[PDB]
């Protein structure tokens, strides 16, 4: 843990509402693409605690 | 077409340069084309609607509608007469 | 008759929505459905389900719509397709997750 | 770009004759009043052409026989008049446009939907050609990839639309080479519903049969003839190709035939066939083609010409299927379940026998009908025989030529 001879540490945030959708964007389109668009729904609704 | 499968003697039998000499030399030997003697004594040829109903210039494959005339017209017909038939049967 | 039960809930949603809350209205429009399924024509039916969907949504938790998809099940049953039976069927299960509310519904 | 597939049926059916006469002048009155309001002269100018001595014989700038049956076909210059104000001021206002939006960067996707905007216009009154390069212009210009593959069907259309089907095998082979290319499943709905009609107008019905039932299955049937037509194609490609084991299970129970129901003649009648095969009332089977015939293949676009086929391979169908159950019937029984006489029978078993799918015998001697249709060794053996003789074929052929060189 004691950093200068292990350098860098990054903390993975619970994701945001943008961070959630973008997630979400990449495997719909594998999926099936909803009718009226309702990709946006998912992330206002509730916000995972991990990705 | 051609006999036994066309598309298989097309694909194993064609033209190179060496067989273009005996191909025109055997063509000269049954008097030419014999298909450009044709249609100057017909005056143009026309089409078969004589017996075909979906004739032969059709853009999917042909039937047997092509050796066969409309039916529906007999089979409305042996229908109606049935019908007496069998009510003063 | 069939015809003077649709008149009278077609005369009273007219005066139920204009006059009295929109809580009113919709009452009238499960009744209305239910009376043209004794009349045997669906698609009457299916059109005011379409419009109890649609626009109370975003306010479903209510037992009254609980009915409005077994409705369907029903409208889908007489029609001969049970695809769509068994759809809203767990639609209406799913939305009777508030299970203390009345007996009726969970006898239907 | 939406009026295309109705009006296109309604004029079809003027050119008919084999139909009611009722039908024509109900369609004529419908078809005129759009033609009037949404200028569609160019395609009545294509239509009047392609008639032609079976209709449009009544019209004031054509020779007038007793070949139409109908009057209230008239093409005149009137319709011409307004032709020209109607696309002067439209076409003139989009072509100022165009070149506005050239001034303006990023430009090319203002650019691609009012050539689009073009596109529908020529799509309105006829015109695939005009369509056809301005959709082109769109296409090379910056738009999204599902909008491509969206122009290319929009053309398809107008191969249907103007009744050739040679356009619009062209015009799916641009479709199938962009599919993949979007990857998008949106379009994927709305190339099954295109491509079934084009495999509808195909001899072969197998790829079919596939296509109009996944047009039922997903709900898609836009930009093109309604889902109540959809469902009425499904049921005829479904009895062509399907067996009487596979028949049940998808055509009989389809949750969607059902849901539908039949609320216009042309379904009721199809469905009213397939009902009958099964439950094995035979004697309802073949008024029940005539109404077929009527109301179905001969209305449509793509069945007007396997009208006679499916007619007769149905009567195949069944007899065949009746001779797979019994090993021997008379002429009588037969006959009287069929609900054509003896004489009636004969004659239709006498084409049938010769195109080699019932496999039977007539004896009038005794008037028994015995079934010579073997299923065991002896067909085993002819079937397999064949098959090794083809690769005895291919390999002296492909063996022939290595060695000659």
């Amino acid at each position: 843990l004691r950093p200068g001879r292990i350098d860098r540490k990054i903390e993975f945030p619970p994701p945001s509402v943008a961070a959630r959708a973008e997630i979400l964007r990449i495997h719909s389109r594998k999926m099936n693409l909803t009718r009226g668009i309702n990709l946006r729904k998912v992330a206002e609704k509730m916000n995972g605690c991990s990705g | 077409m051609s006999t036994d499968v066309a598309a298989a003697q097309a694909q194993s039998k064609i033209d190179l340069t060496k067989k273009k000499n005996e191909e025109i030399n055997k063509k000269s030997l049954e008097e030419d084309d014999e298909f450009e003697d044709f249609p100057i004594d017909t005056w143009a040829n026309g089409e078969t609607i004589k017996s075909n109903a979906v004739t032969q210039t059709n853009i999917w494959e042909e039937n047997w509608d092509d050796v066969e005339v409309d039916d529906d017209f007999t089979n409305e017909l042996k229908a109606e007469l049935d019908r007496y038939k069998r009510e003063n049967q | 008759s069939l015809d003077d039960q649709i008149f009278v809930c077609e005369k009273s949603i007219e005066f139920a929505k204009r006059e009295k809350r929109v809580f009113l209205k919709h009452s009238l429009s499960i009744k209305l459905a239910t009376l043209h399924y004794q009349k045997k024509q669906y698609k009457d039916s299916l059109a005011l389900i379409n419009d109890l969907l649609r626009e109370f949504k975003k306010l479903d938790d209510k037992p009254s719509l609980v009915d409005v998809h077994l409705l369907e099940s029903k409208v889908y049953h007489k029609l001969r397709n049970l695809a769509k039976s068994k759809a809203s069927l767990t639609a209406a299960r799913t939305a009777a997750n508030s299970i203390y509310c009345p007996t009726q519904t969970v006898a239907e | 770009r939406v009026p295309n597939y109705e009006v296109s049926e309604k004029a079809f059916l003027l050119t008919q004759s084999k139909v009611s006469i009722e039908q024509r002048k109900e369609a004529a009155e419908f078809v005129l009043a759009k033609i009037k309001e949404e200028e569609m002269a160019p395609y009545y100018k294509y239509l009047c052409e392609e008639y032609l001595v079976n209709n449009g014989q009544s019209d004031l700038e054509h020779d007038e026989k007793s070949d139409s049956l109908n009057e209230w076909i008239k093409f005149d210059q009137e319709l011409y008049n307004e032709l020209c104000k109607k696309n002067e001021s439209k076409i003139k206002e989009l072509n100022e446009k165009i070149q506005k939006l050239e001034e303006d960067d990023e430009g090319e996707l203002e650019q691609a939907q009012a050539w689009i905007n073009l596109g529908e216009y020529y799509a309105q009154i006829g015109d695939k050609d005009n369509a056809e390069k301005t959709l082109g212009k769109s296409l090379s210009k910056a738009i999204s990839t599902g909008a491509k593959i969206d122009v290319m069907l929009t053309i398809a259309r107008l191969g249907f639309f103007y009744n050739d089907q040679l356009y619009v095998k062209e015009k799916l082979e641009a479709v199938n080479s962009m599919i993949e290319k979007g990857g998008d499943w949106e379009r994927r709905n709305r190339y099954k519903t295109y491509y079934g009609i084009h495999c509808l107008a195909v001899r072969n019905f197998k790829e079919a049969a596939k296509l109009l039932v996944d047009s039922l299955a997903t709900f898609t049937s836009i930009e093109l003839t309604s889902y109540e037509s959809i469902a009425t194609y499904a049921s005829v490609t479904g009895l062509f190709t399907l067996e009487r084991t596979d028949l049940k299970s998808k055509v009989i129970d389809s949750p969607e035939l059902l849901s539908l129901i039949s609320t216009t003649a042309a379904l009721q009648s199809i469905s009213s066939l397939t009902i009958s095969l099964y439950a094995s009332d035979y004697a309802s089977y073949f008024p029940y083609l005539l109404e077929t015939y009527a109301n179905v293949l001969i209305p449509c676009k793509y069945l007007n010409r396997h009208a006679d086929f499916f007619v007769r391979e149905m009567r195949r169908k069944v007899y065949a299927q009746l001779l797979e159950s019994y090993k021997t019937l008379s002429l009588k029984s037969m006959a009287s379940a069929f609900g054509v006489s003896v004489a009636f029978l004969d004659n239709d078993l006498g084409k049938f026998i010769p195109n080699k799918q019932l496999n039977c015998v007539i004896d009038r001697v005794n008037g028994i009908v015995e079934t010579n249709r073997p299923d065991n060794k002896n067909a085993q053996y002819h079937l397999l025989v064949k098959q090794g003789d083809g690769l005895l074929t291919k390999l002296q052929k492909y063996g022939a030529a290595v060695r000659l060189t």
